[PDB]
């Protein structure tokens, strides 16, 4: 059964999400304007979008129970390697399967696969990304499970460069046992059938999506003209 | 060190 500490963890994560995710999308007015038609016209606007959510992801991570017990180096390693994946996860909230688009409140801020293309990325990434968004939406996660999966994603002990992998695993285990126990006691069948295994699979899907984005980002960011439209935070987290 | 804006956002 769900221990008092486990429902505390869920409460903390639910609150952290509501403080770091804004469903009004009111800050999108501050980004560079979206340009939709050859040129990578969506790169300025999407760079600002990504940079904004990296900030939100950092804010969420800082509130995960136990995260701040890690060294600053480990917190950096965990966030640099996971931010792209948490963005993919948290973007599923705005994703809609009616037209396979990320609807963030307005047509200007409604993104489809054409907009991903107009940021330099190819179907090598977009195709498995949409399949991921579809499959994640299929799980119909409770918000409790949604925030738990984002937090498990962040505190992963196998990320490259992690120093105190013992502590990272112990933190992730408390989150993992919290999620498993939550599914048993609060997710009724048949929705809970193999749910934990399917959620862990999505973490594996994310590692592959991470790999492909990182390789396309490295190719895109190698061109200095493209690097110019990125933000300093994006360049710091995703790489030079 | 090398991630000053990440470190600053981590307080
Ligand atoms: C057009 C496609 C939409 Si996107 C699909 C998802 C993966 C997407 C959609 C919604 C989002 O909203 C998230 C909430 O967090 C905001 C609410 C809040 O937090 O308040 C976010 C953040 C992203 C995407 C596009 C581009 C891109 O990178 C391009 C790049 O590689 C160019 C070199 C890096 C700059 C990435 C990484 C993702």
């Amino acid at each position: 059964k769900l221990s008092e500490e486990q429902q505390h963890i869920i409460a903390i994560l639910l609150d952290a999400h509501h403080k770091t995710y804004d469903p009004t999308y009111a800050d999108f007015r501050d980004f560079r304007p979206p340009v939709r038609m050859s040129p990578l016209s969506m790169l300025p606007h999407l760079a600002d979008l990504v940079s904004y959510s990296i900030q939100k992801v950092i804010g969420f991570a800082k509130m995960i129970p136990g995260f701040r017990d890690l060294t600053s180096d480990d917190q950096i390693v965990l966030l640099k390697s996971s931010a792209i994946e948490v963005i993919m996860l948290r973007s599923n909230q705005s994703f809609t399967m009616d037209d396979m688009s990320w609807d963030c409140g307005s047509q200007d801020y409604k993104y489809d696969v054409t907009d991903v293309s107009k940021a330099g990325h190819t179907l090598e990434l977009i195709e498995p990304l949409i399949k991921f968004q579809v499959g994640l939406k299929k799980l119909n996660l409770h918000e409790e499970e949604h925030v738990l999966l984002m937090a498990i994603c962040i505190v992963s002990p196998d990320r490259p460069g992690v120093q105190d992998a013992k502590l990272v695993e112990a933190i992730q285990d408390r989150l993992s046992n919290t999620l498993q126990t939550y599914i048993r006691c609060r997710h009724p069948p048949p929705g809970s059938h193999q749910l934990y295994a399917k959620m862990i699979q999505k973490l594996a899907d994310l590692r592959s999506l991470n790999e492909e984005h990182s390789k396309q980002y490295r190719s895109l960011s190698f061109q200095p003209e493209n690097s110019m439209k990125l933000t300093p935070l994006v360049l710091e987290v995703f790489g030079n | 060190k090398n991630h000053p804006m990440l470190m600053n956002l981590l307080k």
